């Protein structure tokens, strides 16, 4: 995240910190996810595509740290890791991000709701805040595009929902952006999600419910001007959600 | 590679 503030996971509790566990056992930040079902996090399938293997992940609900325990973090394994099998990605857009992970603690559990571990609704289908919404977005991702190092605290920031037809503009995304994805942005650019946000929440109150409206997916760096975070449009899934989560 | 899109991508 670009900007915005760090919090922590009461503040984003669905979100999931999702690691891939590396041959050699280092384990690595991959994406984060949001938890939208005990056992289901959702996230972005690019973040997985190259190794969709899902025994190496490690989803973190809980966890408001990228390195560290946060106390009361549930470590599960991925039991499932779907990944859209209509997910592209060339040239910049990534299409149909959107990946489920059931995960599965090793005592076979999933999600124990607490103060840290809470699902995110989904959108009802096709039903997103208009544009200029403001939704935020949580992450571990980079908060500087020139960053190596991810930040050690979740952090969230805010942006605002931009419409399609801002978003193909060329001078932003053209026609990457399609309508299965949401574009949000600083108005001033000066906070996205970025590397490392992917498969993070863009968390809109779809008034009254904060609502799973986006999955950081893809944007062409991060916080740049006409170069919105792109996100899957979570309500234009919800028939694949749902496919994949019965 | 620095952006999102590419974590966790084999080359990147």
């Amino acid at each position: 995240i670009i900007g915005g503030e760090f919090t922590t996971i009461e503040n984003q509790p669905w979100f999931a910190a999702i690691y891939r566990r590396h041959r050699g056992g280092s384990v690595t930040y991959v994406c984060g996810g949001s938890l939208i079902s005990p056992c289901w996090v959702i996230s972005a399938t690019h973040c997985f595509i190259d190794y969709p293997k899902k025994e190496d992940y490690i989803v973190y609900l809980g966890r408001s740290r990228l390195n560290s325990n946060t106390q009361g973090e549930m470590k599960f394994e991925v039991e499932n890791l779907i990944l859209h099998k209509d997910y592209s990605a060339d040239t910049l857009a990534h299409h149909n991000d959107i990946a489920l992970l059931k995960i599965r603690s090793k005592e076979g559990r999933c999600a124990q709701p607490s103060r840290t571990i809470q699902t995110i609704a989904l959108p009802s289908m096709y039903n997103d805040p208009q544009f200029g919404t403001s939704c935020e977005i949580t992450g571990f991702g980079k908060e500087q595009s020139t960053d190596y190092l991810y930040p050690e605290q979740l952090k969230m920031t805010v942006v605002k929902l931009i419409s399609h037809r801002e978003c193909q503009q060329p001078h932003y995304y053209g026609s990457e952006v399609t309508t299965k994805m949401l574009c949000a942005a600083d108005p001033q650019w000066k906070t996205d999600s970025c590397q490392g946000d992917s498969g993070g929440p863009l968390v809109c109150s779809l008034q009254g419910r904060m609502t799973l409206t986006g999955i950081v997916s893809w944007g062409r760096g991060c916080a740049l001007k006409d170069k919105p975070g792109v996100y899957t449009r979570v309500s234009h899934f919800l028939p694949w959600i749902r496919s994949h989560t019965k | 590679c620095s952006w999102r899109g590419l974590e966790n991508h084999a080359a990147c």
